[PDB]
């Protein structure tokens, strides 16, 4: 059924699973017509595929072109999105092959159960969880090959970069979570946390900077308090 | 006009016959029906007054045998049984119209509601969902579960209705999964209706077949399936003509007959409202329409 805090653990378990967050595929900028209508311009997205146990990110990135002449975009673009997860499900060997795919939006129940009715052994599942994933496009590097895609594209990222190596799945998806819920939150602030030490760097293969332990403890409490910060800003607290 | 001679009635009984229902006392002198009218199926149907639980009944045509119903001690119900000796069931009956023992079908000449209900039912299809080839008559009850439930648990006692299925690879085609989903004509036209059902008019009997057995029995899967078939022509957006001309009838008297007092468990307000108001036909069903508008406005 649905995945929420009393079942949280399962996420870091050895059963093979996705998050899939539509939130970025159908993307516009509104503006003004010269006659004083309104009218909108589509920008490129993606799919956010994510496996939270290793932090595969099967980036799918969706070129303007996908929508010409197309209506009801974004009914559409859940369909879309559907389709591009069960073909990348089928490009996968078997063994590799998710036993469960996890939906942020619950109107993407539907698009995916159909389009992957050739796979009833592979659960099609919701979330209580209020999870942060719009704002993978806040991170400097993926925002910028979907930016810069002039045809549709598919890209792999860890977005754990290499902290399994130190820290547990389970600890890394929080730290994830903490990263994307502060830059949801306030943009500017959490990237001037993250970047304000020019001697700490991202390395070409990386995401994040090369934070030592001692230093992600500071910058995580330095996102609390920004989304503590924001939390009283907007609601006079 | 055909007669069907109960030996006896020896408990107190609720007996429907179609749209028709009446009380008999424990062993009063009830020896059946008459003036059963020739051209249609019937249904004859029971509850027990020290037992409400489980109505059953025998869905039959006259014209396929002498049919009559006697009471077994042994498994506690009324049953249709075929008497094969013409000459003894015609003096049998006789007899019993002679002494006036049997109620008489009360069809009033300006109505035309079993023949509205049941246009398209026809023995033959019924025997097909309901299997049991020695008999002439069908058996139904409250409880039968169809071959779907039993999909999601005796086959011999099942409701071999046509399986419908929205998210199913029958109803979806590679390619168009988006298509097939939101606009279901190929599921309606091609799967259905030229591949499973031939004609329309075995698709509205099954449906109508549905609705009667949802309605006298309380059977819960035909209810199911009766909206189910609803639902697919009213989510297709390219249906005959005559085909929704023909639904807004059938669905019309369908509502008209329900017992106000069963609309909350025999209707599906999902359903119907996405028929009504959000579906491809939303438009094409105006007699229905109005007549679930002005009867039951709280579903809506
Ligand atoms: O009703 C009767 C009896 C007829 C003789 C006098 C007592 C009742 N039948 C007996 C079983 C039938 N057989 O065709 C038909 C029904």
């Amino acid at each position: 059924g649905a995945m929420n805090s009393s079942n949280y653990a399962e996420l870091f378990n050895n059963d093979i699973k996705l998050f899939v967050d539509d939130t970025n595929v159908y993307r516009v900028t509104v503006h003004k017509t010269f006659e004083g209508n309104v009218a909108t311009k589509a920008i490129n997205g993606c799919i956010f595929t994510l496996n939270p146990k290793t932090g595969h990110l099967f980036l799918k990135i969706i070129h303007t072109s996908v929508w010409a002449g197309q209506k009801r975009l974004s009914q559409l673009a859940k369909w879309k999105t559907a389709e591009e997860v069960s073909a990348l499900v089928r490009s996968l060997p078997k063994e590799e092959q998710p036993k469960q795919i996890i939906v942020t939006r619950k109107a993407m129940l539907d698009p995916l159960e159909v389009h992957m009715l050739d796979f009833p052994n592979i659960a099609i599942r919701p979330t209580e969880l209020r999870l942060p994933f719009s704002a993978a496009m806040s991170i400097d590097k993926l925002s910028d090959v979907v930016m810069k895609a002039t045809e549709p594209q598919m890209v792999l990222f860890n977005i754990y970069d290499d902290w399994l190596d130190r820290i547990s799945s389970y600890t890394a998806f929080s730290r994830l979570t903490l990263l994307l819920r502060a830059l949801k939150t306030n943009e500017e602030s959490a990237k001037m946390i993250l970047l304000s030490d020019p001697t700490i760097t991202i390395k070409s293969y990386h995401l994040w900077p090369s934070f030592t332990d001692e230093q992600w403890i500071t910058i995580e409490s330095q996102m609390r308090d920004l989304i503590l910060t924001e939390y009283g800003r907007k609601y006079n607290v | 006009m055909n007669t069907v001679p109960f030996t006896s009635a020896p408990i107190e009984v609720t007996i429907g016959i179609d749209q028709y229902s009446f009380n008999v006392k424990e062993n009063q002198p009830f020896h059946g029906i008459k003036d059963i009218p020739i051209g249609h199926v019937h249904v004859i149907h029971f509850q027990h007054a020290d037992n409400s639980s489980m109505r059953y009944g025998y869905w039959f045509d006259c014209r396929m045998g002498n049919f009559y119903i006697q009471y077994d001690p042994k498994d506690g119900l009324y049953k249709m049984m075929e008497e094969r000796d013409g000459a003894k069931f015609e003096n049998i009956v006789h007899n019993f119209k002679e002494r006036q023992m049997m109620v008489s079908y009360p069809k009033i000449d300006e109505d035309d509601t079993w023949y509205n209900l049941t246009e398209f039912v026809q023995m033959d299809k019924i025997r097909k969902i309901v299997r049991k080839d020695e008999n002439q008559f069908s058996y139904v009850d409250s409880s039968m579960t169809t071959v779907q439930e039993n999909e999601l648990s005796d086959p011999a006692h099942s409701l071999n209705y046509t399986v419908i299925n929205f998210k199913s690879r029958e109803a979806i085609r590679p390619g168009h999964e988006m298509e097939d989903f939101l606009d279901k004509s190929y599921y309606l036209n091609t799967v259905m209706l030229q591949g499973i059902f031939k004609n329309s008019s075995n698709y509205f009997g099954e449906l109508q077949f549905a609705f009667l057995n949802a309605m006298f029995f309380g059977n819960y899967g035909s209810s199911l399936q009766w909206h189910a078939m609803i639902e697919l022509i009213c989510s297709s957006a390219t249906v005959p003509k005559h085909m929704l001309d023909k639904l807004d009838e059938i669905l019309y008297y369908q509502i008209k007959t329900l017992p106000e007092q069963y609309s909350d468990i025999l209707l599906n307000e999902r359903v119907w409202n996405i028929c009504l108001y959000s579906s491809f036909q939303k438009n094409s069903l105006h007699n229905t329409e109005k007549i679930m508008e002005n009867k039951y406005p709280e579903l809506l």
